Formats: C-alpha cells, structure tokens, sequence
C-alpha cells in the first residue's frame, strides 16, 4: 500500500522537561490545576484524532506550559518544593501520606505567593468541557464507504400459488 | 531475573549439599545393607502392590473444591467493581452452592471413609 | 509467539496421539487427556494475553473447571473399573463385543 | 445460535464478549480494536457471502493487525539485508541503534 | 477500625490516581513524541540499508487503510540492540 | 550486591533453623523436667553443628528396590522449595517483591508436598508408602481449608502482595478482626508443616519413620532442614499476616525486631504444642478439617465478602 | 437414586443441549456438551454391572477425546480470528477438525465403533435417552456452521456411515445393537443432507426421534433385548404387533409410511444439487437397512415363535406399562405421509 | 415453639460449629440489606479514577459539565471526605 | 452369521450382569515390629491390611 508519513526529528524536537517522577508527583496537583486547559486540549485532540502526528503542536504547548510552571516554582518557591520532592523521593511508592509537613509548607508558600490553591479530593478526576477551534474530524477511523444493504422486498403477503406445489399435492 | 537467580542459587546449594553428602563419607554397601526395611524381617510382598484408598471420594471432592477455590480467588479484584450488588450476589450464590454440596455429601456419608 | 504457539499445538498433538494410542493403563490415558487440557489452557491464555482480551480471560478458567469435572468423573469411573476387575486394564474392559 | 432465546428475551448471556472489540474491563482496548470495529461495521447487514466478497479489505487489515505476518516478513527482510551488509562490511550501525544515544523522556 | 482505615486508604488512593491523571498529558505527549522519533530513525535506517534492494518501497505500510496503526514493540525495537529489546519485552515482568 | 543480599538472607535462615533444632531440644527438655543439650558447646550451641557434621560424614543409603532418580531428587527439591518460600517475605522489604505472593507461597507449599510424596514412593518400602498416603490425605484437608482462610484474609487485605499486608496492619493487627480464621490458619500451618498433633508422615510411634524411613545421613539432613525452615517460614508468614509488627518509614529496624520477636514466640508455641498434645489419627484430621473448619471457613468467607460491602470499607487496589 | 440427585442429574441432562442450542459462544456450546456428557454418565452406570461400567468408561473416553478436539478447533479459531465463532474465514483445517470431532461425538462411521457397544449393556430407557437426546446438540453445532463445512468429507462420512450401519444392523441380533446401527444409518442420512439444506436435517432428526421413541417404549414393555425375546411378543402383548410392524417399515423408509418422507426429500435435494451417485448408493444401503428391519418383522409379527410355559402366568398378570405418549408417537410416525408439505418447510 | 428452642439449644450445646456457621451465613445475607453504607461502597468504586477523564468538546450547549476542575459544577466527593 | 473369528462368541446375558471369576483380595502383609517403637521390642505383629 501507500507509505507512512511521519514527521522528522526537527519537527519532533522540543525542550523536554528533565524532571524526575518524584518531582512531578510533588508538583502534580498544582500542575493539574494551573496547566489544565492546555493539557485538556491535548487530550481532546488525541482522543478525537487518533493519529499522534496531528497533535504535535498541542504536545509542544503542553511542554511549554509545564516548563513555565516549573520555572515559576523555581523562581518563587524553590526550597520548600525541593525538600518536598526529596521527602517524596525517599518513599518507594512516593506516597503523599508520608510527607505532610513538607506538603503543608509548600502549599502555604504557593498560597501566600502566586495564589495557587491545591485541588480538593475528586476535582482533578472529573470530566471537563473544553473549547477549541480545531475542527472535529468527521472520519477519524479513515473508514471506507459502507456497502449498501440488500434491497428488502416490500408488498402484501399473498397466498401461495396453487398451494404448496409439492409434487402431486393439490393444496 | 533476580528471582530466577535466587532460585538457581537455591538449586546449586542443595545440589552441592547432596553431592558432598554422597561423595564425602566412606562407602561400604552390601546386600543386607541395602535390603529394604521391614522392622527386622524380610518383606512378605513388594511395596508396589495395590494399596487400598479409603478416602477416594473425598479426593474427588477435593478436586471439585479446589476448582471452587480457583473460582473464588479473583474476589480481591472483583470487589473493586462498579456493580458491587451483582458481584456480592454472585459470590453469595457460589459459596452457598459450595456449602450445599458439602452438606449433601455429609448427609450422604461421602465424607466418611469406606470400611 | 508463533513459534511458541506452534510448539503448544505440537504438544496438544502429542497428547492427543497418546490418548488415541492406548497402552494398558486407563490412568495413563486420563493423564494424556489432562495434558491435552493443559495445552489448551496455555494456548488460550497466551492468545488472550497477546490480544489483551481481558473479556475473554475467564474462558481459560472455565476450561479448567469443566476439564477438572471431566477428570473427576474419569477417576470415579476408574474406581468402578478397579472394583470390577482389580486393575485399570483396557484389555479387561472388552466384554461388550457380544 | 440454533435457538434464539437470548434474542427473543432481549438478554445477553454471552453476546457481549464475542470478539476483541467487545466490552472490556476498565475500558482497556484490546489489540486491533479499530480494525475489528471496521470489519464488523462493514460486514453488518449484508450477509456472510457479501461480507466475504466485499469486506475483504477490512478483513485483510484486521488479519494483518492480529497476526502480523507481513510485518514479520518485512522486519525479517530488513534484518537479513542488514546482517548481509554487515557481513560484506559496507554498512555500519548508527550510534542510537548500537546502544549509545541521547535519551528522551 | 478496618472500615475507617480502608476508607482513609481509598481517599489516599484516589489522591494518588488524581496525581497520575494530572501528570498523564505530559507523559502521553512525551511518549508519542519518543515513539515518533524512534519510528523516524528506523525509517531513515531502512532507507539507508535497503536502497539497493529491487522492488522495495521504503516505509511502505502493510495496511490498506491510511489511519494510524500504533507500532509494535518488535516494530520499534527490532533494529536496536538485543538487550534493549529484552528490556522492552521482559523489563516490567522481570523487575521484582 | 544482590548476591550478597542472597547470602545474608540464606545463611542466617539456615543458622536460625539449626538453632531452632537446638531450641526445640532445650524447650522440650525443660517442659519435660530435664535440661536438654548443654554439653556440646557452652550451652549446647555447638550441638546442631555436631549433628550436621555427623550426618554429612555418615554414608547415605541406596537401597536395591529404590528408584534412585526420585530418591535423589526429593530431598534437594524439599530444601530448594523451603528456601524459595523464604525468599519473597517482606521484613519489611522482601528480597524478591512479588504481586501474587501468597499464590507463590501456596504453589511452593504444594510442590514441597510433592517432594514428600516422591520420597515416599521412591523409597520402595511399605512404611514409606504409608507416609506418602498419609501426606496425601493431610494435604487434601489443609489445602482446601487453608486456601479459603487465606482468601478471606486477603479479601480483608485487598491484594495478594504482602507489603500491602504491612500497610493494612499499619494501625491494627488483623488478629482483632479475623481471630477465628487466625486460629484456623494456625492449625492449618501446623498441618502444613507436619507438626504434632498433625505430623502423621514422620510417624514415630505409628510408623517407624514414615516417608524418610529409608533415608539416611545427608538426604535425611536435607529433609530435616527443609521441615524446620518451613516451621520458621510458616510462623513468619503467620506473624506477617495476622500480628502486624510496627512499621515506620524512617526506620525498618523496629519492624524487623518486632517481626523477629513475634516469629520466635510463634515458633516456641509450635514447640509448646508438640510437647503438650498427643498425635491425631489421620482420618480424624481430615474429618476435623472438613467438618468443623471448612463449614465455618465458608461462612466466614461469605461474611468477609459481605463486610466491606455493607461497611463501605472496600480495600484499595494498591 | 434419591429424588434430589434425580432432579439434579435429569436437569443437567436437559440443560446441556439447551445451553448448546441457545449459546452464541462456541465456548458455551462446548460447556453444554460437557454438561450433557457428565450428566449422562451416572445414569449410564446406574445399574452397576460390569457391562454398564465398560459402557460408561468407553462413552466417557470417546466423548472426552472428541470434546478435546472440539476445544482445539475453538481455540485455534480464536487464535486466528480473535472471536468465539467460526464466522466465514476460519481455516478449513479448523472446520474439518470440528466436523470430525462432532462426528465422533455423534457416533457415525468410521467413528461408530463405540455406539453399538455403549448401547449394549445399558438399560433400554438410557439407550433411548442416548440415541435421541444426545444427538441434538452436536447436530445443532453442525447446523450453525453448515455453509462452512467441506462437502467432500461430509459426503464420505455420510456414505460410510450408511454402509457400516446397514452391515452392522444386518449382522446383529441384540435389539440395542440393532437400534444403534439404525442410529448410525440415519445419522449418515442427516449428515448427507446437512451442507445443502439443514431444514431437511432437522426433519430427518425429528422423524427418527418420533420413530425411535415408541420402538424403545415397546422394547421397554417387556425388556425384550433379543430377537427371540421380541419374537414371543404375540403371547405377551398381541395388540402391539401391528404397530411394531408399521414402525419398523417406517424405519425402513417404505411408502406410504411417513418414514419414507425423510429419505425421499433428502434424495430430492441431493438430486437438485447433482450428487446422483451418492444418492443412489445411499438408497441401496437404505434397502439393506430395510432388509434387517424386515427380518425383525418376520421374527416378531408375521410368524409366531414358540412360547414358554410361564407366559401363561404372565398373561394371568395385568400390566399398565404402555404410557399415553406411546400411541401418539406411533401414529405420528406411521400415518403422516399425506401431511408431507406441512412436515417440510 | 418450645421444641424448636429445645432443638436449637441442643444444637448449640452439642454442635456449636454448625450453629455459628449458619448464623454467620444468615448475618452475611441479611446485613447488606439493612446497612445504610451499602450504596457507599459502589459509589466509592465508581469514584475511584482508574482511567483518564477524557474531556468533551464544548459546543456551548451543555452547561452542567465544568470548564475547569476547580469549579463548583461536577460530582464532588465531599461525602467521601466526610465519610 | 457365525465365522471362524466369531464362532467363540456367546449371547449377552438377559440381565446384563456377567458372572466373573472372584478375584482374590490382595491384602498388604506388614511386619509390625519387632524393631518398632509401638511393638515393645519383641513382637512380630503380622498385619493383614486392606488399605
Ligand atoms: C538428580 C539425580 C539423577 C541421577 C540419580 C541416580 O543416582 O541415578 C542412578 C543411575 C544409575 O542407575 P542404577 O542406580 O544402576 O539403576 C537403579 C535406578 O533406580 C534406575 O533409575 P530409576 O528407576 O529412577 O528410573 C530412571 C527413570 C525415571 O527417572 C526420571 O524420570 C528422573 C528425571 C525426572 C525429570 O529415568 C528414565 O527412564 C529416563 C528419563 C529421562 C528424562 C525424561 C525425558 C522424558 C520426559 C520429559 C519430562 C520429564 C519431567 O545413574
Ligand atoms: C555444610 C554442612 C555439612 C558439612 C560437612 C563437613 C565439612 C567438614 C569435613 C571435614 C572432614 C573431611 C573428611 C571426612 C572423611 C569422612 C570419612 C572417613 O573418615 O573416611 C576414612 C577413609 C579411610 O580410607 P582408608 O584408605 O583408610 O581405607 C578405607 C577402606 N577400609 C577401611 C575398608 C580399608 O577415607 C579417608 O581417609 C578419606 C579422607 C578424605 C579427606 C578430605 C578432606
Ligand atoms: C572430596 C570428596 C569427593 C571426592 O574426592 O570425589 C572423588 C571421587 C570419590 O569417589 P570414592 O567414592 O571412591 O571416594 C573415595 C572414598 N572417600 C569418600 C572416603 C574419599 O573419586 C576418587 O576419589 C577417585 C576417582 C578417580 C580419580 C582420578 C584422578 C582425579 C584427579
Ligand atoms: C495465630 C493466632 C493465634 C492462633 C491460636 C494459637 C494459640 C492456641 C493454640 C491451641 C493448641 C492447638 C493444637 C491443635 C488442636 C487441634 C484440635 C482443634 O483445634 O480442634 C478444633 C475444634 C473441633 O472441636 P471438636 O472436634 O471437639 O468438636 C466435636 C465436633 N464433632 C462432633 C462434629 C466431631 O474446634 C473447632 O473446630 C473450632 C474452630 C474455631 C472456632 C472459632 C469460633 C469463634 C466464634 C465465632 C463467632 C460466634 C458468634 C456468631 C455471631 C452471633 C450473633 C448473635
Ligand atoms: C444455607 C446452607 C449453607 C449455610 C452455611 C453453612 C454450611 C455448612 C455445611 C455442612 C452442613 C451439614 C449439616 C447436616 C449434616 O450433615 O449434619 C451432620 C451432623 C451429624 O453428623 P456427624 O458430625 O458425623 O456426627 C457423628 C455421628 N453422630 O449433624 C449435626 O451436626 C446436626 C446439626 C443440627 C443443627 C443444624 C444447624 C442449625 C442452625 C440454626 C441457626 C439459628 C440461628
Ligand atoms: C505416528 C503414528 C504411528 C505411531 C506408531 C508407534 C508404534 C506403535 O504402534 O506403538 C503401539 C503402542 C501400543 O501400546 P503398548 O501396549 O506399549 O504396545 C506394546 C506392543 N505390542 O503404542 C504406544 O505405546 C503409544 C505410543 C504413543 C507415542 C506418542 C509419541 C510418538 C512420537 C513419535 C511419533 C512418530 C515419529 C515417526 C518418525 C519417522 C521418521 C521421520
Ligand atoms: C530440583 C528441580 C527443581 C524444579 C522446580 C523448581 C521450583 C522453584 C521454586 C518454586 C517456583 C514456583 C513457581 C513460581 C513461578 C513464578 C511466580 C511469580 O509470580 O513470578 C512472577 C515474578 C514477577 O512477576 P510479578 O510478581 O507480576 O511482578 C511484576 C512487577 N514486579 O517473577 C518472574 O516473572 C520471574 C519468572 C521466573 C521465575 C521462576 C524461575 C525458575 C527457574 C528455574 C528452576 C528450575 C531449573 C531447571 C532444573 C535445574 C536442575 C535440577
Ligand atoms: C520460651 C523461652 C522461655 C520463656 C521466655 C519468657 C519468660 C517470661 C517470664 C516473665 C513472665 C511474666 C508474666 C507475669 C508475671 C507476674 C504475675 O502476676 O504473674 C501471675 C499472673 C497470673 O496471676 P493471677 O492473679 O492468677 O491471674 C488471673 C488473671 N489472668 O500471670 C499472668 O498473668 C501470666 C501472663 C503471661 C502468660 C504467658 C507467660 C509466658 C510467655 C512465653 C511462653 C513461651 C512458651 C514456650
Ligand atoms: C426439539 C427436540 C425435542 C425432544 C426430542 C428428543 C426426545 C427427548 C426425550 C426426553 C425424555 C427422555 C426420558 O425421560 O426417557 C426416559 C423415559 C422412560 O419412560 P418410562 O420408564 O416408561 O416412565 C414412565 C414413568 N411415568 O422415556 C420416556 O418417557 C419416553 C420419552 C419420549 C419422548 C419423545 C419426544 C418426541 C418429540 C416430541
């Protein structure tokens, strides 16, 4: 068949976040609260257009929003966040329940500065509407034309002509 | 990889122990040394003869009950379902049916040993 | 996966060949039946795991349940045969020709 | 089925897990969900004979997704040509295929 | 006590899953970008290797449809090292 | 470093097994108004090493009627499965972290039963055959009952891992919610480990020695090591499951110390029970585990199905 | 058997084929087959004699092997197509293995060697239950996949089934063996018409069931297991000789009995599909079947074999054994040829 | 009835294991039908977010779904927090 | 239709219960003692056991 069209390394080049998973989980709730709109736009485009090559711009926007978020944290709340993700990184599961004083101090810092409020229980996990100017793909599966059904026969149900017509049986 | 490594280490350790146990001490074996043990007398018959089993029905019941265990074992993931009423009813039905089978066999003396 | 599935199919073929080619031991025939069952379970399980068909993952457990009921009934019949004859010999189980 | 008691009563005792693209636990899509969906959408309403004749493209795509025969043949041809070029020495692997690269998250 | 502690554990699990949900779009973007990069360098290597093979289309799909087919582990790690292939195959299973 | 971890798990478990033999001799003696070994070594502490060296410098038996392959295979299989069952236990961190830990435990225990069975059949003797058949009946009864017990307990726990059991018992022992099935699990571990009153396979008075009556020296030592390692193993599993040691993230040494103390107490309880009670008859063991334990186990399994549903205390998946 | 276990066993015997016919999933059809086999074994071995034990053992291992081959076909189809039904493009090897295993479950030649032996040594009511009820579910499975099957292998199985059934019925004197070879021949006819028109397969199955049921009931009247035992029926139940003769002639396919109708319409459909050689060979072997039926008729009805002295005491005693459903089935299997367009669809 | 109570006392004296088993079976049957927390288990399992909440495309016609996670609209878990 | 290969056959019994030769009960014989803890040292208990 036809060859596959996939973008080049220059199109796939972006400023990646060289940030560990414990750091991400420490900053998880505020990243989900502040950078929510761009992330939801990227998830909407990914779940509408199944092709990942149609969403590279949205992915780069997501990376840019995450970079801006972490740069803001580094600018204002460096030390409490540093000790918070360190205490998170000590645990094997990175459980939130082991480090609550560091979480409280980091939350206080990002509350008195930057006005950020941690999301409550059940807020990040609910379905949100999102406004976008990207058109809805009418044929996401690249489906061919469906074959037409059989020409169903209509009409009144007349009796059988000359009975059953089974050999010599009259009716 | 780590589990395979420690299993192999256990295998090597036990093989080394039985190998040194068989090649370290002095060997002196003769016919009466290696004849089978029957409390000082010769065995009347071979031990490969048929040996009657008085709990064979309980063993077959154990096969069926072990498969009932296999059915009941996905419960710790089944309790996470959205429709907990259906799961609870189905689990109750399964355990009640198992208990009724056990009670019927107990009534019909299947748990008792033959002879 | 295809080499593994071919080996599992050949294992089923060998177990079926053992079932179809009797020796003196009905217990050995039942063991060949259980080997066929085991090959079927492994084939179904690796197919479900390869295709990520968690909806069809209860099917191997159902196979095990019904096959264990089959093995249970076979053991009960072997008990009856041994009570009749003293052995489980298929050469003793032959008096229905006339 | 030989008897359509399930369709007459409207129940679904076993009709909801007949294929890969059926209902799945926790919405974990099976492999070739899209291909099987396209095959069933094509084949629905036209009968078995017309489905075999006219939905051959969808069936072939679904079969290729499920068994990956042509993908295996293509990868085997690529690797065989690569190892032949290595044997005659007129090709070298790139660094990112030979183990040393610049990783990305 | 088990009821109260299990309810608290459920709340903690929901908090952890919400953290995962908040981190998921970035992970998805990075994962598909990495997959596209690996497929691109595999395509370039296929162009280099089989340029002399007759009747060979570089990057030809095996599907009649033009929609996206997510690549297999064998597709995206076939031309890389055997240790990386084994890490992709048995890594999670053999990590204990 | 992983090999060093293997060594520092395996070697201390073996030394603890040997000193479990010594402490069984001492505790049984002091419960029998005598002293037990205090001559070989300072306080008898060189007695297990003396016994091990004597057994490994005595010649083994290779009887004429005996199937050599299975006769050799069974004791090394028993020791390997004992150490394999030891490998995934968390104290509070396991050497090998598994998801289906208790399923691994059940499979390895049944394979150890197979080691006993193959030893009894390979040693072509009538007392060995008696020991094998008694092992078959015993493992039938305790297998079904212990499987249902562990199913109910982990239904309360929520997953098959054992660090999850530590997290479950972070605030309270499972003995308080699940003490009847804790008693039935304790009896099941006695029957699994073949300890009195449910030994019945190394029947000292009924048989001569049972399944290992033809085994001598080295392989007999392997069987004894496997059995006593299984004793410490099952008591360690019991205290991990039911009597949750205090776990703190900053220091796991407190967990290890509490686990050690409770496991020592349960092992001493095993020796205490062996001193106290006479042996069951092996049909009475099956009748017990199938007529008293099993109906109550099914009822409590239904109760633990219902309990998180009507209390909304369904445990977390992770 | 206490009524609790009677209800459990009979309900599972009923439930097996019902699940098989109602099931969309091949796995549920297979577990219906498992239900039928497992539930019917204890009633086979219920009399607890060595012959019943041998019959139960042979039936168990045969059906277990055939069910394992069925399960192999189902798993291979699930591997190839990802679904739980042979839809249209399943492999011909898979379909042929399904056909072969279902033919071994049905008991048609050359997989027929167990059926006269299993039918012997079991009581007459269990032979009836076997030879009527146990064939519905495998036939339903075959009917569901009729356009996919291989006509060559099906026709070979059918022609050897009819040949071996005719020869076996010619040789045997035991009534259970005679009925088993009759089952083999009629199953051959049903399989022969299966790929072309399964409606005729169902018609022949229903005609065979309503002919086999009262013949087994008439055997059940006096426990006549032998040609001689059914031959002295004139002293025991003289009023049943005419219906015995008519039902045996209907089994032979003689016009104007209604048992001529399945063979007639199957031959007609084969002629429509241009298999004249197969149709003619099947008809000649059906004539051989009619020969051993006619010898049975000569023994029981047209001649009068010598009787015993204790038959006087048996005539002194009175019986209530023939049920209400015997005569209905006998009449509907004897005098229903003029309703042939209604019997066909 | 007096004879029923006498039989129950005799069973409790001689075979208490079966009495406890039947009582626990009955309690496990009847307890979820009377407890007020029974709906809460299904609601907790529904509220547990194993899958990503896929956003919907807003056409301006549904006002019930929230635009942002920190909005008053949507299925809040205050009942679980205060449970 | 008797032939050389089937002339040795007998008709089946009227009640399908065949008269079989009574198989000898092969009970296991055990020497309980004299070297046995329960045999008190000098007892040779010959035990005929079924199971
Ligand atoms: C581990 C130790 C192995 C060697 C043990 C030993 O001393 O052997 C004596 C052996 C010398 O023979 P011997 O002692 O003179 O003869 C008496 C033996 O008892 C005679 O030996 P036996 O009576 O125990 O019978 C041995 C027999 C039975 O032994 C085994 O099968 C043992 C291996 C199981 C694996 O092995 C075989 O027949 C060959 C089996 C080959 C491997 C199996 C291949 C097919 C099955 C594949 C799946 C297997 C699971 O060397
Ligand atoms: C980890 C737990 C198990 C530990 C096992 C023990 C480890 C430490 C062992 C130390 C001692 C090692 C040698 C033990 C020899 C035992 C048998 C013996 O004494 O044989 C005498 C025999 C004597 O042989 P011989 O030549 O006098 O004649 C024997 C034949 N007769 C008597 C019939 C004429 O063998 C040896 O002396 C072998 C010495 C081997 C030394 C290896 C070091
Ligand atoms: C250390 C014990 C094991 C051992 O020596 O095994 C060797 C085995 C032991 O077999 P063995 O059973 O004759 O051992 C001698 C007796 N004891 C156990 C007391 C030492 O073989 C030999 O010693 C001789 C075999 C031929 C050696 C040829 C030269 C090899 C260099
Ligand atoms: C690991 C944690 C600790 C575990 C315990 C460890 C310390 C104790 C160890 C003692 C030594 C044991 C040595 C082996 C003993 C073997 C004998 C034996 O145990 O036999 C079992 C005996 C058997 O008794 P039996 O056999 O004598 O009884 C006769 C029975 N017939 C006639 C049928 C033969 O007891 C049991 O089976 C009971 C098991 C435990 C039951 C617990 C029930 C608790 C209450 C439940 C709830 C009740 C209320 C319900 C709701 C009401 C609401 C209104
Ligand atoms: C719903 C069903 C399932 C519920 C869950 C429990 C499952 C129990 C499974 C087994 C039940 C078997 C009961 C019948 C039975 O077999 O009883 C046998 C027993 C006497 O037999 P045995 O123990 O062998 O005695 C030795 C000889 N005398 O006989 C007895 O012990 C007599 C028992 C009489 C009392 C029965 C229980 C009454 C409970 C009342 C609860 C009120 C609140
Ligand atoms: C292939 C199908 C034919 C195989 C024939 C094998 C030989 C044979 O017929 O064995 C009969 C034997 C009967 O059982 P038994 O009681 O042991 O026989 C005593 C001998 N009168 O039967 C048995 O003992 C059962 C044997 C089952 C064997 C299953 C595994 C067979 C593996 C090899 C397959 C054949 C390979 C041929 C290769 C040829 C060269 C390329
Ligand atoms: C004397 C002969 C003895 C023969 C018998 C040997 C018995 C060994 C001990 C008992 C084993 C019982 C069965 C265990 C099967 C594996 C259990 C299991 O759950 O393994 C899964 C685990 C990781 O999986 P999971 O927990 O999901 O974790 C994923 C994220 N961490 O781990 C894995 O996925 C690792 C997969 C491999 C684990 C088993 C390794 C076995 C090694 C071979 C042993 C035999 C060697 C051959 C004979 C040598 C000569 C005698
Ligand atoms: C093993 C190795 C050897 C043993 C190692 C441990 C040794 C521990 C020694 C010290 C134990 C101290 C126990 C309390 C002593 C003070 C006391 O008051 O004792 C008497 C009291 C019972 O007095 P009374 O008023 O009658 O009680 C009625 C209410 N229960 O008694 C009690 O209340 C007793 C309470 C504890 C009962 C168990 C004690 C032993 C525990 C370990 C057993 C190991 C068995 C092997
Ligand atoms: C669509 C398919 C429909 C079903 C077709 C297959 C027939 C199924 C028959 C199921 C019942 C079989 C059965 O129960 O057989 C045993 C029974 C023995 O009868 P008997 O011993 O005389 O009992 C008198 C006691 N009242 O025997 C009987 O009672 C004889 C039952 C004959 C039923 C014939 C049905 C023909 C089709 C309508």
């Amino acid at each position: 068949p036809g060859i596959v069209e996939l973008p080049t390394l220059e199109e796939l080049k972006v400023e990646e976040v060289k940030v560990s998973s414990a750091v991400l989980k420490a900053a998880a709730h505020h990243y989900g609260a502040q950078c929510d709109k761009t992330n939801k736009e990227f998830m909407l485009c990914r779940w509408e257009e199944k092709d990942p090559r149609r969403c590279l711009k949205e992915g780069k926007l997501v990376n840019g929003c995450a970079l801006n978020f972490f740069r803001q944290i580094k600018s204002h709340c460096a030390e409490p966040f540093t000790e918070y993700w360190t205490c998170l990184d000590y645990s094997n599961m990175q459980l939130f329940r082991h480090c609550r004083q560091q979480q409280a101090k980091f939350d206080q810092c990002v509350l008195d500065k930057l006005g950020w409020v941690r999301p409550d229980l059940g807020q990040l996990s609910k379905v949100t509407k999102v406004k976008t100017d990207r058109p809805l793909p009418e044929n996401p599966y690249h489906s061919r034309a469906r074959p037409e059904p059989n020409p169903v026969i209509e009409g009144d149900l007349k009796p059988a002509k000359h009975g059953t017509r089974f050999f010599f049986w009259t009716v | 990889m780590n589990l395979y490594t420690v299993i192999f280490i256990n295998i090597l350790l036990s093989l080394t122990l039985i190998l040194v146990a068989f090649w370290l001490p002095q060997m002196n074996l003769y016919s009466e040394k290696a004849n089978p043990y029957e409390c000082g007398f010769d065995p009347t018959s071979s031990a490969r003869l048929p040996f009657s089993m008085k709990f064979f029905l309980v063993a077959i019941t154990f096969l069926l009950f072990d498969l009932e265990i296999a059915l009941l074992l996905p419960l710790p993931w089944a309790i996470q379902t959205i429709k907990t009423s259906t799961m609870m009813i189905m689990a109750f039905i399964l355990v009640t049916i198992l208990s009724l089978g056990l009670a019927y066999e107990w009534t019909q003396k299947g748990l008792e040993w033959t002879e | 996966m295809p080499s593994t599935f071919f080996n599992l199919t050949m294992a089923f073929s060998l177990s079926l060949l053992g079932t179809l080619m009797f020796r003196s031991h009905l217990m050995s025939t039942l063991l060949c039946l259980e080997g066929m069952v085991l090959s079927l379970f492994i084939m179904t399980s690796v197919t479900s795991l390869n295709s990520n068909s968690m909806s069809s993952m209860p099917i191997p457990i159902t196979i095990l349940v019904f096959a264990a009921c089959e093995a249970a009934v076979g053991l009960a019949l072997l008990v009856k045969v041994s009570n009749t004859y003293g052995t489980d010999y298929v050469q003793n189980l032959n008096l229905l020709q006339c | 089925p030989f008897l359509d008691i399930q369709k007459k009563l409207g129940i679904s005792l076993d009709r909801h897990f007949m294929f890969l693209s059926a209902e799945q636990p926790y919405k974990n899509a099976a492999r070739c969900h899209a291909f099987e969906k396209e095959w069933i959408e094509c084949a629905h309403g036209i009968g078995g004979t017309r489905a075999k004749k006219e939905c051959k493209i969808e069936f072939d795509d679904f079969e290729e997704c499920l068994l990956r025969y042509k993908t295996m043949r293509r990868m085997h041809d690529i690797k065989k040509q690569r190892e032949k070029l290595m044997k005659e020495g007129k090709y070298t692997p790139p660094p990112h295929h030979s183990g040393r690269e610049e990783p990305r998250p | 006590r088990m009821m109260r502690w299990n309810q608290e554990r459920r709340r903690l699990l929901i908090e952890d899953l919400e953290a995962r949900i908040a981190l998921m779009p970035l992970f998805q973007a990075e994962k598909d970008r990495r997959t596209l990069q690996i497929l691109r360098e595999n395509l370039e290597e296929e162009a280099i290797i089989m340029k002399d093979v007759p009747n060979w289309k570089v990057g030809e799909s095996v599907f009649h449809t033009t929609r996206w087919v997510p690549p297999l582990i064998g597709e995206m790690y076939g031309l890389r090292t055997k240790e990386e292939m084994s890490n992709a195959n048995f890594g999670f299973t053999w990590y204990t | 470093m992983f090999f060093i971890n293997i060594l520092t798990l395996l070697v201390p478990i073996l030394i603890a097994m040997a000193f479990l033999t010594l402490v069984e001799r001492k505790i049984l003696g002091y419960m029998q108004l005598r002293k037990g070994p205090n001559i070989v070594g300072p306080y008898g502490i060189l007695q297990p090493f003396a016994d091990a060296m004597k057994l490994f410098m005595k010649e083994p038996m290779r009887p004429l009627t005996t199937s050599m392959s299975l006769f050799i295979i069974a004791p090394t299989l028993s020791l390997t499965l004992a150490l394999s069952l030891w490998v995934p236990l968390p104290m509070p961190h396991p050497l090998i972290n598994l998801n289906l830990g208790i399923l691994f435990i059940l499979a390895t225990s049944s394979l150890s039963v197979y080691s006993i069975l193959w030893s009894g059949w390979a040693s072509n003797s009538k007392y060995s055959l008696f020991g094998a058949l008694r092992a078959v009946a015993q493992t039938i009864s305790y297998e079904v009952t212990m499987a249902i017990i562990l199913l109910s307990v982990l239904l309360m726990n929520g997953s098959y891992s054992l660090q999850t059991l530590i997290t479950t018992q972070e605030h309270m022992w499972l003995l308080l919610p699940a003490w009847p099935m804790a008693m039935m699990w304790f009896i099941s571990t006695l029957a699994e480990t073949n300890r009195a009153p449910f030994d019945l396979t190394e029947g000292e008075s009924e048989l001569v020695s049972g399944f290992n009556v033809e085994y001598a020296a080295g392989p007999f030592a392997l069987f004894f090591m496997a059995e006593y390692t299984n004793i410490i193993l099952m008591n360690a599993l019991t205290t991990i499951i039911f009597l949750g040691p205090l776990y703190y993230i900053n220091l796991p040494e407190l967990y290890s110390t509490n686990f050690m103390m409770e496991a020592l107490l349960l092992s001493s309880t095993f020796l205490w029970i062996r001193a106290s009670y006479p042996r069951f008859r092996y049909d009475q063991l099956m009748h017990l585990l199938w007529k008293n334990f099993l109906p109550l186990t099914l009822a409590l399994c239904m109760w633990h199905i219902s309990l998180p549903i009507f209390t909304a205390g369904v445990p977390p998946y992770m | 058997m206490n009524p609790i276990t009677l209800a459990i066993i009979y309900f599972t015997i009923f439930l097996g084929p019902v699940i098989t016919m109602s099931s969309t999933n091949l796995m549920l059809m297979w577990v219906g087959l498992e239900f039928s086999l497992l539930a019917i074994i204890p009633m086979l071995i219920n009399k607890k004699n060595p012959r019943s034990t041998e019959a139960a053992t042979k039936y168990f291992v045969t059906q277990a092997t055939a069910s394992m081959i069925i399960l192999l076909a189902i798993v291979l189809n699930y591997k190839q197509l990802g679904t739980w039904m042979f839809q249209q493009q399943t492999n011909g090897l898979i379909l042929n293995m399904t056909l072969m295993a279902l033919s071994m479950k049905l008991g048609l030649a050359p997989f027929h060697f167990w059926l006269p032996e299993v039918t012997q040594g079991i009581p007459l009511h269990m032979g009836l239950i076997l030879l009527t009820w146990q064939k519905i579910a495998p036939l339903s499975i075959l009917i569901q996949i009729y356009p996919l099957l291989n006509s060559t292998i099906i026709l070979m199985l059918a022609i050897t089934s009819i040949f071996m059934g005719a020869w076996g019925g010619l040789n045997q004197t035991q009534m259970r063996k005679i009925m088993a070879y009759s089952s083999i021949a009629h199953m051959g006819w049903m399989l022969a018409i299966l790929p072309y028109n399964p409606s005729l397969t169902l018609l022949n199955l229903m005609i065979y069931i309503i002919l086999t049921a009262p013949m087994f009931m008439a055997l059940m009247l006096n426990n006549s297991m032998t040609i001689n035992s059914i031959s002295l029926l004139w002293n025991k139940t003289p009023a049943m000789l005419t219906m015995i003769s008519l039902m045996l002639l209907s089994l032979g396919g003689l016009p104007p009995l209604t048992g001529f109708l399945p063979k007639w319409i199957i031959i007609t459909e084969l002629m429509k599909n241009n298999c004249l050689i197969m149709a003619t060979l099947m008809a000649m072997m059906a004539l051989l079947n009619l020969f051993f039926y006619t010898r049975l008729i000569y023994s029981t009805s047209l001649t009068m074999f010598p009787t015993n002295n204790n038959s006087k005491m048996m005539t002194h005693q009175t019986k209530t054994k023939p049920n209400l459903m015997f005569s209905t089935l006998a009449i509907m299997s004897t005098m229903t040829l003029p309703l042939a367009p209604q019997l066909i669809t | 009835a007096g004879r029923i109570s006498a039989f129950l006392k005799n069973a409790w004296a001689k075979e208490p294991v079966l009495v406890v088993s039947f009582s626990v079976w009955g309690l496990a049957i009847i307890m979820p039908m009377i407890s007020p927390y029974t709906k809460y288990a299904s609601m907790i399992n529904k509220a547990t977010p194993y899958n990503y909440p896929v956003p919907v495309r807003d056409d301006g016609n549904m006002p019930d779904v929230p635009s942002h996670p920190q909005d008053p609209l949507g299925p809040s878990l205050d009942w679980l927090k205060n449970l | 239709y008797p032939s050389k290969e089937t002339a040795h056959w007998k008709p089946p019994p009227w009640n399908d219960v065949d008269i079989l030769k009574e198989k000898a009960v092969t009970n296991m014989t055990l020497n309980f003692g004299p070297q046995h803890p329960a045999a008190h040292g000098v007892l040779r208990l010959v035990l005929e056991l079924s199971g």
